[PDB]
RNA sequence: AGAUAAGGGAAGUCGGCAAAAUAGAUCCGUAACUUCGGGAUAAGGAUUGGCUCUAAGGGUCGGGUACGAUCAACUUAGAA
RNA sequence: CGCCCGUCGCUAGUACCGAUUGAAUGGCUUAGUGAGGCCUCAGGAUCUGCUUAGAGAAGGGGGCAACUCCAUCUCAGAGCGGAGAAUUUGGACAAACUUGGUCAUUUAGAGGAACUAAAAGUCGUAACAAGGUUUCCGUAGGUGAACCUGCGGAAGGAUCAUU
RNA sequence: ACCCACUCGGCACCUUACGAGAAAUCAAAGUCUUUGGGUUCUGGGGGGAGUAUGGUCGCAAGGCUGAAACUUAAAGGAAUUG
RNA sequence: UAUCUGGUUGAUCCUGCCAGUAGUCAUAUGCUUGUCUCAAAGAUUAAGCCAUGCAUGUCUAAGUAUAAGCAAUUUAUACAGUGAAACUGCGAAUGGCUCAUUAAAUCAGUUAUCGUUUAUUUGAUAGUUCCUUUACUACAUGGUAUAACUGUGGUAAUUCUAGAGCUAAUACAUGCUUAAAAUCUCGACCCUUUGGAAGAGAUGUAUUUAUUAGAUAAAAAAUCAAUGUCUUCGGACUCUUUGAUGAUUCAUAAUAACUUUUCGAAUCGCAUGGCCUUGUGCUGGCGAUGGUUCAUUCAAAUUUCUGCCCUAUCAACUUUCGAUGGUAGGAUAGUGGCCUACCAUGGUUUCAACGGGUAACGGGGAAUAAGGGUUCGAUUCCGGAGAGGGAGCCUGAGAAACGGCUACCACAUCCAAGGAAGGCAGCAGGCGCGCAAAUUACCCAAUCCUAAUUCAGGGAGGUAGUGACAAUAAAUAACGAUACAGGGCCCAUUCGGGUCUUGUAAUUGGAAUGAGUACAAUGUAAAUACCUUAACGAGGAACAAUUGGAGGGCAAGUCUGGUGCCAGCAGCCGCGGUAAUUCCAGCUCCAAUAGCGUAUAUUAAAGUUGUUGCAGUUAAAAAGCUCGUAGUUGAACUUUGGGCCCGGUUGGCCGGUCGGAUUUCCAACGGGGCCUUUCCUUCUGGCUAACCUUGAGCUUGGCGAACCAGGACUUUUACUUUGAAAAAAUUAGAGUGUUCAAAGCAGGCGUAUUGCUCGAAUAUAUUAGCAUGGAAUAAUAGAAUAGGACG
């Protein structure tokens, strides 16, 4: 008799399941970006499937109204500080000529790859994972994070962690304690 | 079901209280009071919620019972004793006082009034009638019994209240060019100065209605709670003052100031 | 020749032969089948006295150019 | 040397009719009997207040001698009442039970008569070519079986055709 | 009574396909994805089956209404070459 | 994210279904399972049955305490501190659970009570009550029990109780104490007619009946019946009181009484103060509780309109003895056939009555959706109904109450067989039933609720446990150096080095890390977890990812071995009969991935239910033909055009500001007013408004809506616009670092020493009902034997 806590699907699996264009698609989306399942790749479609559906209904009134003045400006607004749309794009049909890619562009693991502390979008993932990141002075360790396009200046590694001092490591302590052994 | 309830499920409180849905599966039943249950604002949410001076019902009791509170003049330590409209809270520590008055949102605001304010309400009568001997009273909007009035004090007009005692000050009418508080309904907390009203002899007298901004409104004549003529009011009015902007020039504003 | 019998109830007997049970009237209800006419009083139930009342059901006379008076019936229904 | 129909015979399955005034379960309900409490007509166990009330004895105050007045233990007896349990009349509500009736759902059944398969079973060869009697419809009759025949109709005919 | 020209209403016919249709073919079977003139009736894979049952009509024969169980991946239409 | 594919054939195009495909807050089940957040959970079959233990009790300063209870007051000799028990007062009618019944019933939205009850709050509200009311009387306050308690007992047993003895109340049951004045009645007596009186009684509120008032758009006159206040008796005559609603016999008041007679404080705690004729004299505060009536609040009960799934192999139903209505009465808190008596013959139905079925509680909502739609909704919120089946009832404001009684029926418990006690569709839990659903745990710390009430209680609720019901995030490795094999470029010196490369390794390295332990701290009612964090904790044989498949549909084998129309596979087509791309295995590969498959149901696919949007010559389907009622649909036609103005939006250089904004502007776009034969309702009043109103360049005087109130009438709808209303949650959606996200409604900013501040929007929410603008479209009516309009 508590209110119940509201919950959502986040993805949405394509209708056929087998067709080698959208295989190897997104699998060459995987590989260039570095994810585990196609289930990253469904997530994104279905926030860009909402955001299509909001774009048209929103096109589907004339200008001059306000729910459409207020809500396409939020859109655009939200889209443009995460920076998957750029500024000179905000007619509100580019919102709808994006792409999932756009998207994945934006990742923190992309975007460490860029940054260049990884070499590899792999490395980038492992390292979110393992903490030795921080987008501000906060470690994250969710490589879809979404940088909010202000982020990339405070994107470095955390300064409780390897690689951002304090403590050497595991196994550099480790490798500390047998070369004092072989001292001995 | 076979006699009255005395719980109250969150979901099913008013949403201007502001109850947030999770913590707990019960909301704070008002207990009978001069305001009707779904208009009224107990003194725990209002202790708790808006002025964050407690953090539990067990605090808001420990307030109470010392009769720090009191409101209208009287202490009132009960927990869910429903304030409503316009009744005054004094807080004798701090020496604060409130007036229970919508914002535009159509929520209880925390408006923070002076003590020669304070020592005041309006009610607005709902029926004028002959009592046992012939005596003549009123009924307020808060059920406070006044009698021998005014005889030109009729239905739907407005009284001041000394709240010391229980006598009646001076009165206002309603007519055309009266600044108005809506008190109900959708444009629950806008102030409008009545053009004209419409009659409809048979049910819910409509009257019309428009703000500072020339933009008119229409509302039943349950909802309106005239508060002076145009210009001065006979209260301090909050924040806003009842504009009801839209939410393009609200959030034009939000930009402005941040 | 006429009757009555505890408990059982056709074990009697070729066979319920004989006897018993049922029965009138009012109300309710009435199946299969049918040549649609019947079956039908189908089957199967309830009531029924006395006394005191109540209600309804008629005739003949009466009206310038709605009713009143009077007389007499056994029929049904209901209530204490 | 294609395809293909039906009877009959074997095996398996599904449902139908079916004597048995079949059976079981559930619902509703006539009639009868009818608990319980409620409302009423009484009823009065018992308890209790008041007005008294008389006899027999104690004490006290007074003609002080019998005698007179006021109180105390005793027990009849009378009313004025008040509260009031059991029990009880009648009424309405009415559970429940019995016996019938009716409806619904499953459920047995000798036998009968279908359908579906299976299976290279038996008898024929009805249809597809003019399928060897052109096919088919309606209706009636008949025959082991497909089917045949009669009357009328149709072209889905084997004829769009004789100025 | 014929002939010519015209007209209204018929039974039809010939040629083409702008069009329609799966095609055969169709001046309606057209004006139907560029999907709406008005309105009635009927059908939803094939069998079981127009069967069983229950009504109702009929002298009867039968008519009207009318299932289910079960079973099956095809039956079927128009054309093509053999 | 408006998508199709395989299967009838020798091949083709179709009709048409079968099968595939995706999803499911739709369940079950198989295999597997590392982490974080969140979280459903004996509904489906049996509203079947229940062992055991809990879930409703409760006090202050302020009802009652001689506990033979604990203390110590030391202020107390009546008590006065705490306080079990019991009486008393409230509560137990809320919550919680379940969905059996139930198909105009519930329920939703929308009305109404001018047709009613309402504890509790909250605000007002009793000078009237001594009854022969001059002793009848306590009013510094009156009576009787009785529990607890003491003691004697009963039975096998129960929340069983008897007898005896005390004692209290805010328990019961009685009962007084406060003005004055006024008005009515009777009325002694004086006695006059003009007739006046002493005195007595009644006059609160509540109930019941009867009656009266509770009014009125306007102006004057004529005389009488008697003069009426005072007269200069000519008559000057006024003053005269009347609230509300759309509407009342309303509110309220007043007379006559009626009542077996209600209420009108015999109650309690703190503070103890002022006046003196200094007496326990008279006054005197802050509260608590109670109390009659009204209003209010929490509600409740009825109630208006419209709306519900499938069935005609249910077409007529209701009315004996209630069906529809009338009158009157009973009953109810009230309306009402709710019931009774009398009377009438009514009421519903092809616009689907009635009956039957529902594996039917309704709704908010959920799944799937290009749109339209289809299916589900036991279940977190609202509203109903129920406590094993029925029925009845006490108490109480509120129950037809069941963690309250009584009876019957069905099950069922204990007995020393006499008798007694029962209702888990509350929380755990246990049998059954099943394809199918968890601990007999901890706690009132939060959310709230109850009580006499800050304190007590609460299986309501929260916390943890089980939990692959569903959702969110997300490990199972990363980077080097060596050995091969590329692609440009320096050399263009034979094929020599190869810089920089992208992959493979029975090549090898140091780093990084969490799962997992765990000191601690945080966390929490106390814990367990989470977030932090010492120390420990990867090198593969480890800390090892599964599920299903590889002919097609439909991603991925003509690889190897076995079987040989066998075993088996195969959703469908089909594979298998000694060279199997389909079986059983190995290898390899593929799809999804801590998840995958299977079954069942449903949605899309399905334009295979077709309103959008099907088909009917031959594939299934035009009734044999015509008439014909209901139903659906139905020709055209009635103010058009032309002008003149006013002012709004979009523009437009001017940008006259530094990619923001203005005005005199060419135009478009929508509005209003007036005129062209064009009333497009007007009467009483007031504002007289814009006013011929003009005082000299801001003054003295026009026509009522542009501001109202009442009015007389007023053709009716449908449709459409706008608005009020349509609970929250959910849906969409604005903002916001839950570390991302699902979520949640939070938060953010400072000199952080004292503080400041934004929020918690908005939209949708059908139909019905309400108000409003339009008046085309579709209906409807009017003046035709003029009993028509103007007047
Ligand atoms: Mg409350
Ligand atoms: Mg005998
Ligand atoms: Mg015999
Ligand atoms: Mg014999
Ligand atoms: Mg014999
Ligand atoms: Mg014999
Ligand atoms: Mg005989
Ligand atoms: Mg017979
Ligand atoms: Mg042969
Ligand atoms: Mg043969
Ligand atoms: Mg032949
Ligand atoms: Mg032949
Ligand atoms: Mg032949
Ligand atoms: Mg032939
Ligand atoms: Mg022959
Ligand atoms: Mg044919
Ligand atoms: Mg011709
Ligand atoms: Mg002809
Ligand atoms: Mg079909
Ligand atoms: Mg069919
Ligand atoms: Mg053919
Ligand atoms: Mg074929
Ligand atoms: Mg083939
Ligand atoms: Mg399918
Ligand atoms: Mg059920
Ligand atoms: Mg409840
Ligand atoms: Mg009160
Ligand atoms: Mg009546
Ligand atoms: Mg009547
Ligand atoms: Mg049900
Ligand atoms: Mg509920
Ligand atoms: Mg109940
Ligand atoms: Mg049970
Ligand atoms: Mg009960
Ligand atoms: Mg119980
Ligand atoms: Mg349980
Ligand atoms: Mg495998
Ligand atoms: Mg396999
Ligand atoms: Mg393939
Ligand atoms: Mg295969
Ligand atoms: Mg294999
Ligand atoms: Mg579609
Ligand atoms: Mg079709
Ligand atoms: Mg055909
Ligand atoms: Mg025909
Ligand atoms: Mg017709
Ligand atoms: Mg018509
Ligand atoms: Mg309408």
């Amino acid at each position: 008799p508590r209110a119940p806590r509201t919950y959502s699907k986040t993805y949405s699996t394509p209708k056929r399941p087998y067709e080698s264009s959208r295989l190897d698609a997104e699998l060459k989306l995987a590989g260039e970006f570095g994810l585990k399942n196609k289930k990253e790749i469904y997530r994104i479609s279905f926030q860009l499937s909402k955001i299509r559906r909001a774009a048209r209904d929103l096109l589907t009134r004339d200008e001059k109204d306000p729910k459409r003045l207020f809500e396409g400006n939020a859109l655009i607004r939200r889209l443009v500080r995460v920076g998957v749309l750029s500024e000179d794009k905000k007619k509100l049909d580019y919102v709808l000529a994006l792409k999932v890619e756009d998207f994945l562009e934006r990742r923190l693991q992309t975007q460490v790859y860029k940054l260049g502390l990884a070499k590899s979008v792999h490395h980038a993932r492992v390292l979110i994972t393992q903490r030795h990141i921080a987008v501000g002075k906060q470690i994250v360790n969710i490589p879809s994070f979404m940088v909010r396009l202000d982020s990339e200046k405070h994107i470095d590694f955390a300064p409780t962690s390897p690689f951002g001092g304090a403590r050497p490591g595991r196994v550099a302590r480790r490798n500390a304690a047998r070369k004092a052994e072989a001292s001995g | 079901a076979r006699g009255p309830k005395k719980h109250l499920k969150r979901l099913a409180a008013p949403h201007h209280w502001l109850l947030d849905k999770l913590s707990g599966c019960y909301a704070p039943r008002p207990s009978a009071g001069p305001h009707k249950l779904r208009e009224s604002l107990p003194l725990i949410v209002f202790l708790r919620n808006r002025l964050k001076y407690a953090l539990n019902g067990r605090e808001v009791k420990a307030i109470l019972m010392q009769r720090h509170v009191k409101v209208d003049g009287k202490v009132r330590t009960d927990t869910t004793y429903p304030a409503g409209f316009m009744d005054v809270i004094t807080l004798d520590a701090t020496n604060e006082n409130f007036r229970l008055v919508y914002d535009v949102k159509g929520r209880f605001a925390v408006h923070r009034i002076t003590d020669e304010e304070a020592s005041y309400k309006l009610g607005k009568v709902k029926k004028v009638q002959l009592g046992k001997k012939g005596v003549p009273y009123v009924v307020t909007h808060d059920g406070r019994t006044i009698r021998y009035p005014d005889p030109n004090i009729k239905v739907n007009d407005t009284v001041k209240i000394d709240l010391a005692s229980g006598k009646i000050t001076d009165f206002i009418k309603f007519d055309a060019g009266k600044l108005v508080y809506v008190t109900g309904g959708r444009n629950l907390g806008r102030i409008g100065t009545i053009v004209h009203k419409e009659r409809h002899d048979g049910g819910f007298d409509l009257v019309h209605i428009k703000d500072s901004l020339d933009n008119t409104f229409v509302t039943r004549l349950n909802n309106v709670f005239v508060i002076g003529e145009q210009g001065k009011p006979y209260i301090s009015l909050p924040k806003g003052k009842g504009i009801k902007l839209s939410i393009a020039e609200e959030r034009d504003r939000r930009r402005a100031q941040q």
